[PDB]
């Protein structure tokens, strides 16, 4: 199976800096990736499906792309409601394995 | 695969060992009858169901299987006569960036009956609202498209699969030897079994009728069903000894 | 109204049995594609099982043979009976509606099961 790994496992970023998150896929998938966002005690929404399309109401802030063995999500202007858990999940291999979660928070005073 | 092409094959002679020995086919295993001995058996009508799938679900082309393709695109009966031919088609059916002409029924109302055809692209009802022909939330298109690349994995590649289904005219080839003259042979011409020596004859057979006969009916002459010449049949030298 | 409300969690002995439920809203359990997923801390989010329209029950290789799923068609409910629970099975379980076997469209709130030698 594809065992997921997030390299930036914890990233503290200023309120609007165009932050960069990533994962690597341990096997070879063409563009079979979806990005997920789980908020604090909330339902984990999809962000990106097919690694290049924004599904429904997903803004132009999210410019996630990547292929093969390196995948990257770009968050642009960083409202404080984006301080959440970012997953990446493949489409190709049964059983489906989610990402380990990227903990993104915004530093305050 | 959802618009799976079915060809009726009737009133001809079918050759199956050429398909068995070609070695261009990845999966060739047969249910109901061995591939060697389905050439000496024969049927009434032969159905050829051709499609292109992804190669990872070729186990789903089998009697009594579960999955998207077996239950919503092409269903096999349990009492299945005939079998499955599977071979790779990555150099023709897969294009760079995605060949998306091939589609499969991702959603349906129920499972299929064996040998059922579905072409209807009516909008699916995942939830409860009048979808009214348009696409929207819980109102999806029931067909999902195959994504074919030339750089992907081997089972995740397009595979051409042709399934032959059996059920009486469609009977196969027949040849053993040459014709054998002036020696005792226990011949078999079209099914008539007789023993004797075959000789050149002067009996001017009329062009329609096949084999000769005499008074106190014995099949003393024959034309061959093979090359159309005339052969006397003489009984095989049976005298007593003193 | 999209709701997937879950129940059946609680503390059980390692080697005991329990039963889950996922009441669905506005769509049909027995005719749509959904899945049972788990989340435990330290580990990632993990797929456990998926269930089709009528279809077949597909399990993870770790829990194959142990969990079972038997959807009950009296209402929009989805169950999972848990037998022979190991020590690593402390997780919150979520019922998640799928787009076939591609991607998790919707999720529940999850019911969390803790298994331990305590009270």
């Amino acid at each position: 199976e594809i065992v997921m790994t997030q390299s930036p496992v914890s990233l503290s970023v200023s309120p609007g800096e165009r932050a960069t998150l990533s994962c690597r896929a341990s096997q070879g998938v063409a563009s079979n990736l979806a990005w997920y966002q789980q908020k604090a005690g909330q339902a984990p929404r999809l962000l990106i499906y097919g690694a290049s399309t924004r599904a429904t109401g997903i803004p132009a802030r999210f410019s996630g792309s990547g292929s093969g063995t390196e995948f990257t999500l770009t968050i642009s202007t960083l409202q404080s409601e984006d301080s959440a858990v970012y997953y990446c999940q493949q489409y190709n291999d049964r059983p489906r394995t989610f990402g380990q979660g990227t903990k993104l928070e915004i530093k305050r005073t | 695969v959802y618009a799976w092409n079915r060809k009726r094959i009737s009133n001809c002679v079918a050759d199956y060992s050429v398909l068995y020995n070609s070695a261009s086919f990845s999966t060739f295993k047969c249910y109901g009858v061995s591939p060697t001995k389905l050439n000496d058996l024969c049927f009434t009508n032969v159905y050829a169901d051709s499609f292109v799938i992804r190669g990872d679900e070729v186990r789903q082309i089998a009697p009594g299987q579960t999955g998207k393709i077996a239950d919503y695109n092409y269903k096999l009966p349990d009492d299945f006569t005939g079998c499955v031919i599977a071979w790779n088609s990555n150099n023709l059916d897969s294009k760079v960036g995605g060949n998306y002409n091939y589609r499969y029924r991702l959603f349906r109302k129920s499972n299929l009956k064996p040998f059922e055809r579905d072409i209807s692209t009516e909008i699916y009802q995942a939830g409860s609202k009048p979808c009214n022909g348009v696409e929207g939330f819980n109102c999806y298109f029931p067909l999902q498209s195959y994504g074919f690349q030339p750089t992907n994995g081997v089972g995740y590649q397009p595979y051409r699969v042709v399934v032959l289904s059996f059920e009486a005219t469609v009977c196969g080839p027949k040849k053993s030897t040459n014709l054998v003259k002036n020696k005792c042979v226990n011949f078999n011409f079209n099914g008539l079994t007789g023993t004797g020596v075959l000789t050149e004859s002067n009996k001017k057979f009329l062009p329609f009728q096949q084999f000769g006969r005499d008074i106190a009916d014995t099949t003393d002459a024959v034309r061959d069903p093979q090359t159309l010449e005339i052969l006397d049949i003489t009984p095989c030298s049976f005298g007593g000894v003193s | 109204e999209v709701q997937l409300v879950e129940s059946g969690g609680g503390l059980i002995q390692p080697g005991g049995s329990l039963r889950l439920s996922c009441a669905a809203s506005e769509f049909i359990v027995s005719r749509n594609y959904m899945s049972w997923v788990r989340q435990a801390p330290g580990t990632g989010l993990e797929w456990v099982s998926v269930i089709y329209p009528g279809g077949s029950t597909f399990y993870a290789d770790s829990v194959k043979g142990r969990f079972t799923i038997s959807r009950d068609n009296s209402k929009n409910t989805l169950y999972l009976q848990m037998d022979s629970l190991r020590v690593e099975d402390t997780a919150v379980y979520y019922c998640a509606r799928d787009y076939g076997d591609f991607y998790f469209d919707y999720w529940g709130q999850g019911t969390l099961v803790t298994v331990s030698s305590a009270s």
